[PDB]
């Protein structure tokens, strides 16, 4: 297996 | 702050490791690792030192450091 790293990091709206 | 590197271990010793900052709620990396095992997350539990993970532990309240572990196990 590969090293592996995640990293964990409203008036536009239209709906 | 910075971010950690914590290894999380999976039941047969694959490990995914997760960049967090000391404020950051474990949910989210239990979130992310359940959906790259493909898996619920309420199907694992996640353990500190065999203590179990909330949803809203952070490292800072676990003393959590860089290189630290996470196992996961079967709920």
């Amino acid at each position: 297996a590969e090293e592996r790293v995640v990293v964990i990091s409203n008036s536009s709206s239209r709906y | 702050g910075e971010y950690i590197k914590l290894k999380v271990i999976g039941q047969d010793s694959s490990e995914i490791h997760f960049k967090v900052k000391m404020t950051t709620h474990l949910k989210k990396l239990k979130e992310s690792y359940a959906q790259r095992q493909g898996v619920p997350m309420n199907s694992l539990r996640f353990l500190f030192e065999g203590q179990r993970i909330a949803d809203n532990h952070t490292p800072k309240e676990l003393g959590m450091e860089e290189e630290d572990v996470i196992e996961v196990y079967q709920e």
